[PDB]
């Protein structure tokens, strides 16, 4: 066990959208891979063999983020339109759209119940939504910028969001109370945030070409990991725990980063991509990568490891 | 997409 270093190896590429890719990911039941595009659409690709199945359409703009259920039955969207919707995978139907924030959705997610979504905006605020309802439960004034990143802890009891105004928080989920505000002299532009797969810690990206994992119960920093460059746009970082473990994370010199989680040194580097990678996501049972690019790419990349 | 740009 406890691998030195993975070998991942380009498999597949898919190519279908039209427009820069937003983000990508995995499906719970490990079958799928989703795709939001700035194309104002939804694609569904196979998670193994990188096939297409389906092309989801209904937003009247680009699509900035987008989310699994729990059950691999929904996906949730996150639209220039203002507005979030709710999609059956069987057949490609908007079952909700969330109506009420004023700006931008840039992201989303369920919960691990999946009762419930958490969505962010460039209004600055941070809304969680009823799924069987589609109603807005609460509005929490959660920034002072956009909100970059929105993600539920384990038992979703908690919620860690992330803004360009340096600051990264956790809520209480139940009441929309602010629990903790993490501060840094220094407040780049918090461009990620997510709770590692054991709920313990969170790895927040900004703007400063810095990646961090977060004790969020103390404020301590444990780990940073640089090497990569990320000044401009919000990318999307994962814990990769299929095989050994690593952190993964996109850049803006068109390569997807791998570091080693305790060592915090690159382990590798995957090329092959034309632009910046704004998304990665990892599979979860699987050691598969999943990679998107921007406007001079508009590809998704499969990469596979044997750690 | 605001994210792509």
């Amino acid at each position: 066990p406890t691998p030195v270093k993975p070998n991942y190896a380009l498999k597949f590429t898919l190519a279908g959208h039209t427009k820069a890719v937003s983000s990508v990911k995995f499906s719970p039941n490990g079958e799928w891979l989703a795709s939001s595009s700035a194309d104002k659409l939804i694609k569904i690709w196979g998670a193994y063999d990188g096939k297409f199945e389906k092309t989801i359409s209904g937003h009247k703009l680009g699509i900035s983020d987008v989310a699994w259920s729990s059950d691999s039955n929904l996906l949730v969207s996150a639209s220039d339109d203002k507005t979030l919707k709710i999609w059956d995978v069987s057949s490609g139907k908007c079952l909700k759209t969330l109506k009420g924030h004023s700006n931008y959705v840039f992201c989303c997610n369920f919960n691990p119940q999946s009762n419930l979504i958490v969505s962010g905006s460039f209004d600055e605020s941070v809304r969680i939504w009823d799924v069987k309802t589609g109603k807005c439960l609460k509005t929490l004034p959660a920034h002072s910028d956009p909100v970059s990143a929105v993600h539920f802890n384990r038992d979703g009891s908690l919620i860690v969001s992330s803004s360009y105004d340096g600051l990264c928080r956790i809520w209480d989920t139940a009441s929309g109370q602010c629990l903790k505000t993490l501060i840094d002299d220094d407040n780049p532009p918090v461009s990620f945030v997510k709770f590692s797969p054991n709920g313990k810690y969170i790895l927040a990206a900004t703007l400063d070409n810095t990646l961090k994992l977060w004790d969020y119960s103390k404020g301590k920093c444990l780990k940073t990991y640089t090497g990569h460059k990320n000044e401009k746009y919000c990318i999307f970082a994962n814990f990769s725990v299929t095989g050994g473990k690593w952190i993964v994370s996109g850049s803006e010199d068109n390569l997807v980063y791998i570091w080693n989680l305790q060592t915090k040194e690159i382990v590798q580097k995957l090329q092959g991509h034309t632009d910046v990678v704004i998304s990665t996501a990892c599979h979860p049972t699987e050691n598969i990568i999943a990679s998107a690019a921007l406007e001079n790419d508009k590809t998704i990349k499969l990469w596979k490891s044997d750690c | 997409x605001x994210r792509a740009x």
